[PDB]
């Protein structure tokens, strides 16, 4: 039984560009407009919470999250995908650094490590 | 889509009609939609008809608020699916 | 080619067509429900449509008690609702075993939303066909109503509507909430919020209810239960004599 | 010809049928005639083997899985090996764990349960083989008719194969006759041989064309072939 | 010795909507005008699409022509000695209504020849030619 | 796009799964089988069609037994129901092994429904094409549930599937209306025979054969067994009396 | 199908208040049953509550079709007036056919 | 109304004239099939004859019942099971005009010609009432909007 979809769903188009990648870019360019800028003494990351229904609570939804007490994350795509990504990234960051090195990884290595998951998603069938 | 344009045209339509003194169009135009220059007059016509139904001969704020909910609901598109954004 | 719409793959407009079609499956039963948030408790009321006289009214219900403290109301085709109920009960079991304390509603809602997201991302899986409304009282946070969806977008609600007439009930409750400026009903007793919800539901749908047309779930402080038919008849009698 | 809904076995026709199973049943029909029948105390199988050319041989259309059971073939030869092996595994398991000879109905249930799991899951294909299980337990003589669809039923007699079902009428006319025949194996076998003869179209029965098996209390399961079958011709 | 009206499948695909139905109707009327006629609907793969729905109403005019043909072959009125021959290279994509007996009885199976068939083909196509004896 | 019915997990634009609908349509091409929920227990009934007289009478049976108190009667793809009842028996055996209490009927329903829907989530499994009228008696009382290939089950007071499904349900409604206070098993078996005879009128072209079985506390004290002896003949000629 | 309408024709100002006629809902269906089963020769305490419950998603003329089919069923036994248990058969028969129709979907404009 | 060529005086009235295709589709010779040539259809025959034929010969029973006779009966089914032969037998047994109609015949050339033809068909049916129209292969024009 298992998973019969062992084949990659991302196939090189004859034009030489990935389909699903250029499709996710389109899905990203529409949605919430977020931003973040870097200053000398700190970095500020901002996003707007589009309250879908006025009966909802934007407080419960966390548009920004805490990867580590030093590193935060802001997204502009699909909600649940970002939530799963942030949970997985927190888990793998803990596994890679808190378990082995004893502290919180820096931004440069954490970003590569979290992007590892996405660059595997476009590869794993 | 400009707030100033919708304000201007709403005031122009309201001036000829019988808006009550305790009725605010600014409360109606708080949200920025793609409202056309025609729907934002049929909405006031609907509000007037709603007031006439309740036998009031001067439209109140409570009918202007309800008019927005019946003449402009959605364009559907993808806003019905919040997870896209 | 044309195989995009069949599985959970992105589209020229950047859309997941299968997840979009999943929402249209939640309105098959055309059962309208709403849940309000009281000062100290929560009450969720759903239409109870019994199609055939051969049905036993007791067994037919779209309200499942997840645990002794967390209740859930689900809209859509029942078999998928029962699958979701089974998974939710098992996961509440696992969390209570592993962490030793009863879980809050938001954690359960987030976990089910994550499960639905895994369903959407994996191609060989299909998304859940239901919309789940998690309702409970959290001593750490307060009364709370949580509504997920087949995609996995969950968010707490002051008051939740559903069904074919979800928008109409939404505006009906929004007028009251925007005129009273309060985030919850000020009625302290769980008795009063039931009549409030029933009155608003009746005015919204424009229908009059009997003992069997509607099933009400009540979540008090550290207690969730489903009222029997006599309770609903007594509530309706009180509403009729009061107004 | 094949249609769009053929695909794999896990697919429903709009009418509500499985085309795979239907194709398996057609392949069952295309096979040779293997009419069999049973009495109160005896079970008789009659098989008509097929040869490719003059300088050829004949398929063992009668496969024995135990002393108290037997098999017949009406289709794809290689899958019959798998089915007979499974039946023998279960018979030996019954002998070694329960000491109870496998009940014929239980054997049919096991066979249908096996035949399902190819038609239920992707990657499998239905067993295009038709078994006529015979046997004798403490209850009495029994006979079954297995199909690739998983349908298994017990009958006094039947015939699966090319124009074999045209020989069912001979059994039906004499259904009231061979039932009341007990302890008379030779004449029951003769009636079976008359039954298959009705399904002949081009060539008659000979020594190398008739394969006959019979089981009972005094008569254990025995396969007749060669000169041993000419007496019943 | 009978009239042998030939019909290429693509010819029954006109531009304006419903013209294929008129095409087939007039063709069958002309065939019925004669005492004995043989029609050779050929490459019916063109107008042979199985009925299907896709939302956009794909190539529904060809479908209309095909159903007009099916009704003409066997409808509320007998055919009238109009023996009809079809021919195709992909019979799979034919609507099962056409395959139904009543409008198609025998299904020939022109297939690849065997060794004896190949020898007969060579003899037929080499009746001419200055082939060396032996 | 076309081909929305080729696969299983694909959603149609209106949100209705298509292979399940075809399985439902395959279910109706099966032998009729009814079940009556009498006051003390349940009474099943089947109309196994007698083919050419070569088939041995009173030997082929279709009322399969699970444990002692759960009975299964199935229509449609008979082998598929065979496998379904096999898995159900395994689940009941596991429950009795690790709880040492006989499986209650709603729990068996939950298990069977979860198994059934597990086969309509993937693309590599064909949905079941069998509808069951499984039921029986437990500690709390009696229950009669019909299972549908979509995975939805309901606590019916009586149900029937097959060629004469529509005719059978009308007589079920008439019986329920005639006896609102309840019904005894002894009269229930005769009524079931009458209902099957009325349903069989559609298939009068082929010969019939009736097999009936009931689980009850008053007589069978929670044991499931068929009807043998003079009782079956009495039901048969009572039902033939009104004809 | 209001969806396949030209937006220029659908503009508020050309087509004013867009009254929507929905499927009958519970109490509405009881009125339909009373109206369509008043000319028929009723011969019982016609409490349409069971028919109201079962006729879920029924749309107007369909209820009239249940009345017509009940009249037919009364004729099948040569009875000259419909019986309260013959309406039930007609309702069931019509409800079974309702599955043939596509699952009616529409968007409130 | 007929009218003179030059004085334009109304010389004489005329009966209503339908499209010439509509005149042809009316059946003239009754196809000899009878219900004895169709077999295996007993429920279907009884349902059809009691819904299209019975409320045409004994409509007084329905009028006494105060009930609306059904408009028409759909005859869906797999290809080649008698969906058309039953219509032939019904036309044989019935005693009213039995205009046949193939659905592709309705689809026509210019804008509105098909609508005019299908309106004239029902006008002719009303003229020679009662009638049984037999729109056949309905999926030719009955495709979803
Ligand atoms: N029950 C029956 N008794 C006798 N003949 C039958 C029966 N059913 C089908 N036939 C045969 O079917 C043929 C006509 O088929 P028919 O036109 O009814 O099929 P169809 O599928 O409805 O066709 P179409 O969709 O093209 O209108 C005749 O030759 C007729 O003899
Ligand atoms: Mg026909």
């Amino acid at each position: 039984m298992t998973d019969r979809y062992s084949f990659s769903l991302t196939t090189f188009s004859p034009s030489g560009k990935l389909g699903q990648i250029d499709y996710a870019l389109t899905a990203v360019k529409q949605g919430v407009t977020s931003l973040g800028i870097k200053a000398t003494n700190g970095v500020v990351i901002a996003t707007e919470k589009k309250s879908s229904s006025p009966l909802a609570m934007s407080e419960t939804l966390s548009k920004v999250s805490l990867l580590t007490p030093d590193i935060g994350a802001v997204y502009s795509g699909m909600g649940p995908d970002y939530r799963v990504l942030v949970d997985k990234s927190r888990k793998v960051a803990h596994t890679s650094y808190k378990r082995i090195y004893g502290e919180y990884p820096p931004t440069k290595l954490l970003v590569s490590e979290v992007a590892k998951i996405m660059q595997e998603a476009t590869q794993s069938g | 889509r400009d707030r100033r344009e919708r304000r201007l045209i709403f005031g122009t339509i309201a001036s000829k009609m019988s808006l009550a003194p305790e009725a605010d169009l600014d409360s109606l135009i708080i949200r920025n939609d793609s409202l056309s220059g025609a729907v934002i007059a049929a909405i006031m016509q609907e509000a007037g008809l709603r007031a006439v139904r309740k036998n009031r001969y001067v439209i109140l704020q409570s009918d202007l608020e309800e008019a927005y909910a019946t003449q402009v609901k959605t364009d559907n598109t993808v806003d019905k699916f919040d997870f896209y954004k | 080619a044309g195989y995009d719409r069949h599985i959970t793959i992105f589209s020229p407009e950047g859309r997941l067509y299968q997840v979009e079609y999943a929402f249209k499956a939640t309105n098959q039963t055309n059962i309208n429900s709403l849940a309000v948030r009281g000062k100290d408790c929560t009450v969720v009321i759903s239409q109870k449509k019994v199609p055939d006289k051969l049905l036993d009214p007791t067994t037919v219900s779209y309200i499942f008690c997840i645990s002794r403290t967390i209740g859930m109301v689900v809209n859509g085709p029942i078999p998928d609702a029962r699958n979701a109920a089974l998974r939710a009960k098992a996961e509440a079991a696992e969390f209570r075993y592993k962490y030793g304390y009863d879980m809050p509603c938001d954690v359960l809602a987030k976990r089910m939303a994550n499960l639905s997201q895994i369903y959407t991302q994996r191609a060989y899986m299909r998304p859940l066909g239901v919309i789940l409304t998690f309702v409970s009282v959290d001593e750490e946070l307060g009364p709370s109503i949580y509504k997920t969806d087949p995609a996995g977008y969950y968010v707490g609600y002051k008051a939740t509507a559903t069904g074919p007439k979800q928008q109409e009930i939404t505006t009906n409750l929004e007028n009251h909430f925007k005129k009273s400026k309060i985030d919850h009903i000020n009625e302290e007793s769980w008795e009063k919020v039931v009549e409030f919800a029933i009155t608003h539901m009746i005015d919204a749908l424009g229908t009059e209810f009997s003992k069997n047309d509607l099933e009400v779930g009540v979540a008090t402080k550290d207690k969730f239960f489903t009222l029997s038919a006599e309770n609903i008849e007594e509530r309706l009698v009180a509403i009729a004599e009061q107004d | 010809f094949r249609n769009n809904y053929d695909g794999d076995t896990v697919t429903f026709s709009p009418t509500g049928r499985l085309f795979q199973v239907e194709y398996a049943l057609e392949a069952i029909k295309q096979g040779s005639v293997t009419v069999g029948l049973r009495s109160n105390t005896h079970a008789v199988l009659v098989a008509l083997k097929r040869n490719a050319d003059e300088l050829s041989s004949y398929q063992k259309k009668i496969i024995k899985c135990d002393e108290h059971m037997g098999l017949s073939l009406a289709g794809l030869a290689p899958d019959a090996r798998v089915l007979s092996n499974y039946l023998r595994q279960q018979c030996n398991y019954s002998s070694l764990v329960f000491n109870r000879k496998l009940a014929v109905e239980r054997a049919g249930h096991l066979l249908c349960d096996k035949a399902q799991k190819n038609t239920q899951s992707y990657g499998g294909r239905p067993y295009g083989v038709g078994l006529l299980i015979i046997g004798y337990d403490k209850s009495g003589a029994h006979l079954l008719e297995f199909q690739p669809s998983g349908n298994v039923t017990e009958l006094y007699g039947t015939a699966i194969g090319a124009r074999s079902q045209g020989a069912k009428t001979y059994l039906e006319r004499t259904l009231d006759t061979f039932i009341k025949i007990d302890g008379n194996p030779d004449e029951l076998i003769k009636a079976g041989v008359e039954a298959i003869s009705q399904s002949l179209r081009d060539e008659s029965l000979t020594v190398d064309n008739l394969s006959i098996a019979i089981v009972g209390k005094d008569t254990p399961f025995t396969i007749y072939d060669g000169e041993a079958v000419a007496k019943y011709i | 010795d009978a009239t042998f009206i030939r019909v290429i499948g693509s010819e029954l695909v006109q531009k304006y909507v419903g013209e294929g139905a008129r095409m087939v109707r007039e063709l069958f009327e002309m065939a019925r005008t004669k005492k004995a006629c043989i029609i050779f609907f050929d490459e019916i793969d063109a107008v042979g699409g199985a009925r299907f729905d896709d939302g956009a109403g794909g190539d529904n005019e060809v479908q209309r022509t095909m159903l007009e043909l099916i009704t003409q072959l066997d409808g509320f009125d007998p055919r009238g000695n109009i023996k009809v021959m079809f021919a195709t290279n992909r019979p799979n994509t034919l609507d099962p209504a056409l395959l139904r007996p009543g409008r198609i009885d025998r299904k020939v199976e022109f297939s690849l020849p065997d060794l004896e068939g190949r020898a007969n083909i060579f003899r037929i196509h080499s009746k001419s030619m200055s082939v060396e004896r032996g | 796009g076309t081909g929305y019915d080729l696969s299983n997990s694909v959603f149609s634009p209106d949100g209705r799964n298509f292979q399940v609908e075809y399985a439902v349509k395959a279910v109706e091409n099966g032998t009729t089988s009814i079940g009556i929920k009498c006051n003390d227990g349940v009474v099943f009934a089947v109309e196994k069609l007698i083919t050419s007289k070569l088939l041995v009478p009173q030997k082929n049976v279709k009322i399969q037994v699970v444990d002692r108190h759960i009975g299964c009667v199935y229509s449609g793809l008979i082998p598929d129901g065979r496998h379904l009842v096999n898995r159900g028996r395994e689940e009941a055996a596991s429950f009795k092994k690790l709880y040492k209490t006989p499986i209650p009927i709603p729990a068996f329903a939950d298990r069977l429904g979860q198994y059934v829907q597990a086969h309509t989530l993937y693309n590599s499994v064909r949905p079941f094409g069998v509808s069951t009228i499984f039921g029986g008696v437990d500690k709390n009382g009696a229950h009669l549930y019909m299972l549908e290939p979509s995975g939805s089950y309901w606590g019916y007071k009586g149900a029937a599937t097959g060629k004469g499904r529509q005719s059978a349900k009308a007589e079920l409604e008439k019986l329920v209306d005639h006896h609102p206070e309840g019904l005894s098993a002894r009269e229930a078996v005769k009524q079931a025979a009458k209902i099957i005879y009325l349903a069989h009128e559609d298939n009068k072209e082929k010969d019939f054969e009736l097999e009936i079985s009931w689980c009850s506390l008053s007589e069978t004290n929670g044991l499931h067994k068929f009807v043998k002896g003079d009782l079956l003949q009495e039901a048969i000629d009572f039902a033939q009396k009104e004809i | 199908r209001p969806d396949t309408l030209d937006p220029a024709l659908l503009r508020p100002g050309r087509l004013d208040r867009k009254v929507e006629i929905p499927l009958p809902n519970e109490a509405g269906r009881l009125e339909i049953f009373k109206i369509h089963t008043a000319k028929v020769k009723k011969t019982g305490e016609f409490d349409f509550e069971a028919a109201v419950k079962m006729s879920d998603g029924f749309n107007g003329a369909d209820i009239r079709n249940c009345a017509t089919e009940a009249g037919f069923f009364a004729i099948r036994d040569d009875r000259d007036h419909i019986n309260p248990d013959d309406l039930m058969k007609a309702v069931r028969k019509v409800a079974e056919v309702k599955k043939l129709e596509g699952t009616i979907e529409y968007q409130k404009l | 109304v007929g009218v003179n060529k030059d004085s334009y005086l109304i010389l004489d009235t005329l009966p209503s004239e339908f499209d010439s295709r509509v005149k042809a589709m009316e059946v003239d010779e009754k196809p000899t099939e009878t219900y004895s040539d169709v077999g295996g259809l007993d429920k279907q025959i009884e349902e059809l004859v009691e819904a299209i034929v019975l409320p045409m010969k004994r409509a007084d029973k329905f009028k006494d019942m105060g009930i609306r006779a059904p408009k028409g009966a759909l005859m869906y089914g797999p290809p080649g099971t008698g969906k058309t032969l039953l219509a032939r037998a019904c036309a044989a047994q019935t005693n009213a005009t039995f205009l046949k109609l193939a659905a592709p015949q309705l689809v026509q050339m210019y804008i509105g010609e098909g609508a005019k033809l299908v309106r004239d068909a029902f006008a002719l049916a009303k003229e020679k009432a009662p009638t049984i129209i037999f729109i056949d292969e309905l999926d030719a024009i009955g495709t979803k909007r």
